[PDB]
RNA sequence: UUGUAAUUGGAAUGAGUACAAUGUAAAUACCUUAACGAGGAACAAUUGGAGGGCAAGUCUGGUGCCAGCAGCCG
């Protein structure tokens, strides 16, 4: 009930600049002139500043949802040019596979005369 | 079938 | 509150079935469309398209029956004792 | 009595304008001073075309075939079967019921028989891809063009069946006073009783013209062959620049003739392509007259649509001069705040036309 | 309605109400609002202020009083904006229908306080009771004595050739040579990193913008798309100069305006009676068209006795009343629509006429005497119904039955 | 064998399909027909792959004396052992015994298809779909996530199979990047199968393996002899440089302590390209 | 709930207005002519002896009515005033009833 | 010896109307009260629910002449 939305908040400013003062000392934990005279820049400074940072409206559902797909979106795009880039200076070093033994010998460890046949071809054949 | 629901209708005096 | 979207048993050939006393309805709150019952066919003649309908709580689905059209009860026009205002 | 027109110019628009205004007209002096004066038999055919799907309407042909006196009547569509004559293909009189599709009593269910391709006329993929999509900004949600048989010319033989589902009781209002943004380019290169090598070549032929640009090109190719290839042979393409953003379409098409080099075509359409798109702010020339129509007839309110001074020649003057004669609307054009082009915003206000023909 | 407000006066003196009240009564006039009814909002209509006739007496006396007459009618329009061009056809109640031959707006013969001191305002810059009774481009297009030809040159063939006019191959080839000057058109696909920054923001505004651009109801959201409609409408006027804005929108309402009708009725001029309105209403295309209307049709719960086929009824039909002769049908369960001999008791049925076609959803009600002579003291109010449809033909069918032995 | 039965999801797969009048459908599996007769509807011509004569047999029963009839195409034979027509839009409810395997051939046809529609096992579908730093991430996700991108169309109950199935089902649509990434497929997939032995441990851990030490010190052996450098060919010759050489990469590339089921394709294709950098070819 | 009905678009003009209609209908001998006579006077402060047709009045600074007396023995005349009346002034004699 | 009456007899009476008085600051009303005020006592009690029956009538289905739906419409 203290800080409920208001019909018109508008219409009430000084009150909800009240509440922000007692939210400041009631959360700090978590951060951590006479009209009565006779005669009547700087104060158009104050009203400004004091009317705009009471009312700023919190960003809605669907700005929520642009921001972060904005972001995933943007840095989507980076990664993007990145990969370009690596993929070029790959075709820079390019061979072939023909000859060059598989990983997946990894698990076996151990070799038959028939393939050591087919390397000791193989290794003939290239010199 | 095609004249059951007809009240216009094409006249040609070519 | 809703919106009288198209009268879906209008054209059964069986006079009182339960399809005939079936009304699309809009329900103008959130706009989703729904289903709801006119007491009889003879209420059916009174609801007509893109009128104010107030539906209430009642071929299984349906769970809702029309009270008011155009602001005027619809038993009031079935009595025949008030004339719905266009 | 009746509003007056003279000559066969905008024979088509004319009738057409006619049954959506529901006032009767009167074209006169139809080729008076030609060897063989009057209609010609395609045009005819139109008429034919248009008694089927309205009712009450009566149409009188003078004695010399100079003359026609339209009385319209209303539109109730319905399912029926049209043989379009060899002097014009499909398209020709597709175009029309376009317009005249979404305001019916009964859903539209035409089967179109001819030469469904030409150098002068709406090709199908160009009403599939170029203006049906334009009626779908505008509300027609449920339009199909489906192509049964192709026939190229001369023979023809092809046979398509034009459905438009969706009855709606006006266009909704235009505002699209931005230039869009087009986001890829696609096509469709097509071929009759000939080998497939052409389409290649054909799409090849485009693809260098596009080749520089950075965007996407991907065109299909359709190759027909057999029973459902028509009785010619025949090959061309379309190519549509589309706009995903907002969903509009920019298009260009032609067909080949015997002897042509596939890849000379391929390479001309892509040229046209690019010079719709240069000339074009929303929407293409080709398409202009379909949207601005459907705003004079949309409800009455101020529709604004963006324009380029390139749209504005003599096509787009005579198409405003028989709007106004019809409908008595005065399309007013506005420069835009813009300095980095010189388009302009066309505002309609619209004249509440309502499709009071279909049963509720 | 429940709770309608009633007032109650009590008797007359001098020819006037008890003061008290009567200001009760004005100022619930004067708070009181309008809702929007759908005939109103769709269609031109006005009040006749004042009645003139522009015939020429020379006219007169020699054809004779028999000769039709030209009348002028002034009053305020209301509903739809009236297209200023003439030709706009309009029903006159008890009158007929007719063609504006003139149209033209005239200053407002009674301003309320409010418009005069803001006319006064602007002479600084630079009555209460009225009873008479009682080379631009845009230019060029619509001067059709300049033919297009003529006028494109200046400020600078057929629609039959659907595809449009295309420079030759080779130059159009040497034009686009390069993809320059059409590179803002297509998608682009430590301080230059925001420079990229900027970039991506206007891609991904271009990719997927829309799919991301609330009021907390649906009928609000409703309302929001009318009110923007309008306020698009309201805008464009505004920049738009006072002479061409009549020319579009044509004369919007509260203008006061003279209309000039020709071939109207001399037995309107002299049976003219100031007590008597004259209603002056446009009509749309539909209303101009004749056919028959199937509507959906009740006796009058009041009215004592039930319709029958073939009896002549008059009808209420937009701004026209007219009598014809309808005939109630039955739907014979949605098989065949077959004809009844009189209205049910008290249910609708379907009732066929041939008459001016109307839109769909139309009201209208019935009656069997106008005449004051014979109106008796039944109720006269005979029939209620809806337009369902409009055709120019329909296949009403009797049952005959063949007897043998 | 199991059958579908449901006629939703069979009208969903055809709808998300998206075939165009002008394009030929590669149907896999065409049981029954009921996806057939519908893609026949929708498709300029259909070709299919039948495992079983008497089920053909029964195909071309049901589709004689239709107005498709001309259309379709039956082929009989293995799918993997079949040579195959081009074909635009893969739609299959194959058994899921050739599920992996058929993906790649999709991947690998000479003209892939543009999309396809692929029923799949759940678990299946996920490891498809497991993106960098998920459980399920495996070797698979990232070799179609360079060849190609899977998306999710729906979950498939068991109940709609009968008999019922001990698994549930998954609807994906699979679609091949064109153009190809121009990356070996031998060396991205000997790099994977390296480095993915044990996904939730250091890529430093998985290279520390005797054979894969033995593995790339041959090659980089090779990779000399090819480039005309003599070399010794000893077992042990160059295991100080191979060895080395892998410890300054993987200190230079910062990938040494992250674990392979956290790194995404970048990071993969960094390391690769450092790896051909200072010489080691793994494939 | 209440709240909620069909959306319509008022045609009404943003500014200037026209005069609204209001209908004095009523049955024969009722005082029709005496209640416009009543209410003239009220807002313009001036009697009209003599009342015929439409007679527009200002009542109020932004705000102007238009009074029009039915003929009470014409069924026509209430079909088309009930066609254009904004507002109906329904008189009822109390001691005779409706 | 049960049920039904636009059958029939003369007795009573207030809703309402109304002299008067009372009541009230002045009035309305209440309690009183001269005089009127009842047979369809038309001086015209309602709101819901349940169940029938009728045709040269209508629709749907079929182991004939039937069944379902329903029937302000013959
Ligand atoms: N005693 C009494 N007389 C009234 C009242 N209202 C009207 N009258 C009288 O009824 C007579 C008719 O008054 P009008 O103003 O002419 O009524 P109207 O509606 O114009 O009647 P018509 O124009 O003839 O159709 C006048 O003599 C009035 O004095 C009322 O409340 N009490
Ligand atoms: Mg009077």
């Amino acid at each position: 009930g203290t800080y409920r939305k208001r019909f018109n908040e508008k219409a009430r400013s000084g009150h909800m600049a009240k509440l922000k003062e007692l939210k400041r000392i009631r959360n700090k934990q978590f951060t951590r002139p006479n009209a009565n005279a006779e005669i009547l820049e700087e104060e158009k400074k104050m009203k400004k500043r004091k009317l705009q940072e009471l009312f700023t409206p919190k960003e809605s559902k669907v700005s929520r949802l642009k921001k972060k797909r904005l972001d995933k979106f943007i840095e989507h795009q980076l990664k993007r040019e990145e990969r370009k880039t690596i993929i070029g200076k790959l075709q820079d070093y390019k061979i072939d596979t023909s000859l060059l033994t598989s990983s997946k010998r990894l698990g076996e460890g151990r070799q038959t005369k028939k393939e050591e046949f087919k390397e000791a071809l193989s290794l003939e054949r290239q010199g | 079938k095609m004249m059951k629901n007809k009240r216009g209708g094409v006249i040609d005096k070519r | 509150k809703g919106i009288v979207l198209e009268k879906l048993g209008i054209e059964s050939k069986q006079p009182n079935s339960a399809i005939r006393k079936c009304v699309r309805v809009q329900l103008i709150k959130n706009g989703k469309k729904v289903t709801a019952f006119v007491p009889n066919d003879g209420c059916l003649n009174f609801v007509d398209e893109n009128d104010e309908v107030l539906l209430a709580g009642f071929i299984p689905g349906v769970r809702f029956k029309v009270v008011k059209v155009s602001g005027v009860s619809l038993l009031a026009l079935w009595k025949e004792k008030k004339e719905k205002p266009r | 009595k009746y509003t007056t027109f003279q000559g066969s110019q905008n024979f088509r628009l004319r009738i057409v304008l006619a049954t959506l205004s529901g006032k009767p007209i009167k074209i006169e002096k139809i080729r008076s001073g030609d060897l063989n004066p009057g209609l010609k038999d395609y045009e005819v055919s139109f008429l034919r075309l248009i008694e089927s799907v309205t009712n009450g309407s009566v149409i009188e042909i003078s004695y010399t075939g100079t003359t026609v006196i339209y009385r319209p009547g209303i539109i109730v569509g319905g399912a029926s079967t049209h043989i379009c004559p060899s002097s014009k293909p499909v398209g020709y009189f597709v175009e029309p019921m376009l317009y005249l599709a979404p305001f019916s009593k009964k859903k539209f269910s035409i089967l179109f028989k001819g030469i469904t391709a030409s150098h002068n006329d709406a090709g199908i993929e160009a009403i599939k891809w170029g203006l049906m999509p334009v009626m779908e900004k505008f509300g027609v949600r449920e339009c199909a063009l489906h192509t049964l048989k192709r026939g190229s010319p001369p023979l023809g033989g092809g046979e398509v069946h034009l459905v438009v589902d969706s009855l709606i009781a006006q266009p909704i209002t235009m505002h699209e006073i931005d230039r869009p943004i087009i986001s890829s380019i696609t096509g469709v290169a097509y071929s009759t009783r000939v080998s497939p090598s052409l389409v290649n070549r054909m799409i090849d032929g485009a693809k260098k013209v596009l080749k520089n640009l950075q965007c996407e090109v991907n065109i299909t190719a359709d190759v027909w062959r057999g029973e459902n290839s028509g009785k010619s042979p025949g090959w061309g393409i379309t190519l549509v620049a589309q706009s995903k953003q907002k969903g509009w379409s920019y298009f260009a098409e032609d067909i080949g003739d015997a002897g042509s080099i596939p890849e000379e075509l391929g390479e001309k359409v892509a040229c046209q392509l690019l010079e719709e798109i240069s000339k074009s702010a929303a929407v293409g020339r080709n398409q202009l007259p379909l949207a601005i129509v459907y705003m004079v007839i949309g409800k009455e309110d101020i529709g604004r649509l963006r324009i380029n001074k390139e749209q504005i020649d003599e096509r787009f003057i005579i198409l405003l001069r028989d709007i106004k004669k019809i409908f008595n609307t005065e399309v007013f054009l506005k420069p835009v705040d813009e300095a980095d082009n010189e388009d302009m915003i066309a505002t309609i206000k619209g004249i509440g036309f309502t499709n009071t023909s279909k049963k509720i | 309605y429940q709770g309608a407000k009633l007032f109650y006066l009590s008797g007359v003196i001098n020819g006037r109400y008890p003061d008290r009240e009567i200001l009760n009564l004005s100022r619930f006039i004067s708070v009181m609002k309008f809702r929007p009814l759908k005939w109103r909002n769709e269609h031109p209509y006005m009040l006749a202020d004042r009645f003139t006739d522009l015939t020429h007496p020379e006219l007169i006396e020699t054809q004779g009083l028999q000769i039709d007459r030209k009348v002028a009618i002034y009053g305020y329009l209301h509903g739809t904006p009236l297209p200023s061009a003439p030709g706009t056809r309009v029903h006159i109640a008890g009158v007929g229908d007719f063609s504006v031959a003139q149209i033209e707006k005239l200053p407002d013969p009674c301003p309320t306080p409010f418009y005069q001191q803001k006319l006064d305002d602007f002479e600084r810059e630079k009555k209460l009771i009225y009873a008479p009774m009682s080379w631009n481009i845009g230019k060029l297009i619509y001067m059709d004595n300049i033919s297009p030809e003529e006028c494109i040159r200046r400020w600078r063939v057929d629609l039959e050739k659907f595809v449009p006019y295309f420079d030759t191959f080779e130059k159009l080839a040497k034009k686009w040579k390069s993809v320059d000057a059409i590179k803002e058109r297509f998608l682009g696909a430590r301080e230059m990193n925001a420079a990229k920054k900027e970039k991506l923001r206007a891609q991904f505004e271009i990719e997927e913008g829309e799919n991301f651009k609330e009021y907390d109801t649906w009928y609000e959201l409703q309302k929001a798309k009318i009110s923007k409609q309008l306020e698009i409408n309201n805008i464009e006027y505004q920049e738009m100069t006072p002479e061409q804005r009549q020319r579009i929108e044509g004369f919007k309402a509260g203008s006061y305006v003279r209309i000039v009708f020709e071939k109207v009725p001399m037995e309107f001029v002299k049976n003219f009676n100031p007590k008597f309105p004259i209603v002056m209403g446009g009509l749309l295309p539909t209303e101009i068209k004749f056919g028959i209307v199937k509507a959906r049709l009740r006796r009058h719960r009041w009215h004592k006795k039930i319709l029958k086929t073939n009896d002549p009824l008059v009808l209420s039909l937009g701004w026209r009343r007219f009598q014809t002769l309808p005939i109630y049908t039955t739907t014979d369960s949605r098989t065949r629509t077959r004809m009844l001999k009189y209205t049910p008791e008290h249910t609708y049925c379907n009732a066929a006429f041939y008459g001016p076609l109307c839109s769909p959803n139309t009201p209208f009600c019935g009656v069997q005497i106008v005449a004051n002579s014979d109106t008796g003291n039944g109720f006269r109010i005979a029939a209620t119904g809806i337009v369902e449809e409009i055709d120019v033909n329909i296949e009403i069918v009797k049952k005959l039955k063949l007897v043998g032995f | 064998q199991h059958i579908l039965k449901n006629p939703l999801v069979a009208q969903g797969i055809v709808d998300k399909a998206q075939i165009r009048p002008s394009d030929v459908v590669l149907e896999v599996g065409p049981g029954t027909g009921n996806l057939t007769v519908r893609i026949l509807e929708q498709a300029k011509n259909v070709v299919a792959v039948e495992m079983d004569p008497r089920m053909a047999a029964e195909l071309t029963k049901r589709v004689r004396g239709t107005p498709v009839e001309k259309k379709l195409e039956i082929m009989l034979g293995d799918f993997m052992k079949t040579e195959l027509p081009y074909f635009d839009i893969c739609i299959s409810n194959t058994p899921y015994q050739i599920s992996s395997p058929l993906v790649f051939k999709l991947i690998n046809q000479p003209r892939p298809p543009r999309v396809s529609i692929l029923m799949f096992q759940r678990e299946f579908a996920l490891r498809l779909l497991a993106r960098p730093g998920d459980s399920l991430y495996c070797r698979l996700s990232a070799n179609v996530q360079m060849w190609a991108n899977v998306t999710h169309i729906m979950k498939v109950g068991k109940n709609n199979f009968r008999p019922p199935p001990q698994v549930e089902s998954s609807v994906v649509r699979l679609e091949i990047k064109n153009p190809r990434p121009q990356v070996d497929y031998n060396e991205w997939d000997g790099l994977l199968r390296i480095v993915f032995v044990r996904k939730n441990r250091t890529i430093s851990a998985g290279f520390k393996s005797t054979t894969v030490m033995d593995i790339l010190e041959k090659n980089y052996k090779t990779f000399l002899a090819m480039n005309n450098e003599m070399v010794d060919d000893t077992k042990g010759s160059m295991h100080d440089v191979v060895k080395e050489k892998i410890d300054t990469v993987l200190k230079e590339t910062d990938l040494g302590d992250k674990r392979a089921g956290k790194c995404d394709q970048n990071d993969f294709l960094r390391l690769l390209y450092a790896f051909h950098q200072v010489g080691i070819h793994f494939s | 709930e209440r709240k909620l009905h069909v959306p319509m678009v008022d045609r009404t003009p943003e500014d200037d207005p026209p005069p609204f209609i209001v209908a004095v209908v009523g049955p024969p001998g009722t005082g029709k002519t005496t209640l416009i006579r009543s209410l003239v006077r009220r807002m313009t402060k001036s009697t009209l002896n003599d009342i015929q047709g439409p007679i527009t009045v200002v009542s109020g600074k932004h705000r102007r009515l238009t009074f029009l007396e039915c003929p009470a023995d014409d069924l026509n005349a209430m079909i088309d005033i009930a066609k254009i009346a904004d507002l109906v002034l329904l008189l009822i004699d109390g001691n005779f009833g409706f």
